[PDB]
């Protein structure tokens, strides 16, 4: 049975998100056009540099997550940010043919365009295969909120000073989780969620990795950097 | 750190 504070943690977390994420894209607007080399790269980067903006948001309202030092508020946010957008894009991608439907032809994104963004099949092969194993764990929506929430605040990052307290946050978060499948998430949904989403957990730290590849190798050429925006080369493209 | 202002 999840406990009043438990509950307490659902509600904000469903707040936050519901705050932070738009299904009728409608800012989608306002980023430089898409055209279909790497002439997806200026919309891709407006799209990414948004939604940074967004987990961001999110992040702002966890639990706990305010009320740690600024240094490790911002060591978890660059090492989760790519990692969440990934998480969070779930909502919009589709198994019909593999792609990102944000409500139009202009803002539906297909394997070839993440590769117009400068990016190779290593990183779009793994990537696709994530979003189908997380498409099919049908999670409930209180469920997706906190496995973003549990990425964000992860005490194993590299830089992290406060790893006991950020350690704290994670367990409330992670027990909130396990308590929720058990009492609320009917079988077989139920059965072996859990360790499954943990695991997924995991791809997004490969995942993580071949973009950071990816990205470097592509934002030395500063052509390309000259086309990302100040947030990103300040999340990604930094130390 | 802009990401600093945004918090
Ligand atoms: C300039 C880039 C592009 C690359 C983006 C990577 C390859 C992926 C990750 C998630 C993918 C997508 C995510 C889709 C959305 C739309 C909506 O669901 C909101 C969500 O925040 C999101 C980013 C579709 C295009 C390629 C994206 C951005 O990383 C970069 O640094």
């Amino acid at each position: 049975k999840l406990s009043e504070e438990q509950q307490h943690i659902i509600a904000i977390l469903l707040d936050a998100h519901h705050k932070t994420y738009d299904p009728t894209y409608a800012d989608f607007r306002d980023f430089r056009p898409p055209v279909r080399p790497l002439s997806m790269l200026p919309h891709l980067a407006d799209l990414v540099s948004y939604s940074i903006q967004k987990v961001i948001g999110f992040a702002k309202m966890i639990p706990g997550f305010r009320d740690l030092t600024s240094d490790d508020q911002i060591v978890l946010l660059k090492s989760s940010a790519i990692e969440v957008i990934m998480l969070r894009s779930n909502q919009s991608f589709t198994m019909d043919d593999m792609s990102w439907d944000c409500g139009s032809q202009d803002y539906k994104y297909d394997v070839t365009d993440v590769s117009k963004a400068g990016h190779t099949l290593e990183l779009i092969e793994p990537l696709i295969k994530f979003q189908v194993g997380l498409k099919k764990l049908n999670l409930h929506e209180e469920e997706h909120v906190l496995l973003m929430a549990i990425c964000i605040v992860s005490p194993d990052r590299p830089g992290v000073q406060d790893a006991k307290l950020v350690e704290a946050i994670q367990d409330r978060l992670s027990n909130t989780l396990q308590t929720y499948i058990r009492c609320r998430h009917p079988p077989p949904g139920s059965h072996q969620l859990y360790a499954k989403m943990i695991q997924k957990l995991a791809d997004l730290r490969s995942l993580n990795e071949e973009h950071s590849k990816q990205y470097r190798s592509l934002s030395f050429q500063p052509e390309n950097s000259m086309k990302l925006t100040p947030l990103v080369l300040e999340v990604f493209g930094n130390e | 750190p802009m990401l600093m202002n945004l918090l």
